[PDB]
């Protein structure tokens, strides 16, 4: 198991972008 | 290590961080120097947007590289 730690870094970074993604649409609907 | 935070006001901010630190800790350090909360802070490295969920190493941010500082600008 070598690339399992590198592919988990790509999953954890994009999943944190989804936290700002739902926050992007939740903020756009007020204005 | 030291890094550079360059504003658009011609002002350069230096911070002592570690390469494994998250971006929100760096924004907390910016709040420690300035008092601006991190939701009003935006950081750009070589034209790329920084996300608080990742580290400096994820964007290959190293010793004394130059950031950009743009502020949240909402009106009304």
């Amino acid at each position: 198991r070598t690339r399992l730690l590198d592919s988990e870094i790509k999953i954890m970074k994009s999943e944190v972008l989804r936290v700002t993604h739902e926050l992007q649409a939740m903020k756009d609907k007020i204005k | 290590m030291q890094i550079f935070v360059k504003t658009l006001t011609g002002k350069t901010i230096t911070l002592e961080v570690e390469p494994s630190d998250t971006i929100e800790n760096v924004k907390a350090k910016i709040q420690d120097k300035e008092g601006i909360p991190p939701d009003q802070q935006r950081l750009i490295f070589a034209g790329k947007q920084l996300e608080d969920g990742r580290t400096l190493s994820d964007y290959n941010i190293q010793r004394e590289s130059t950031l950009h500082l743009v502020l949240r600008l909402r009106g009304g």
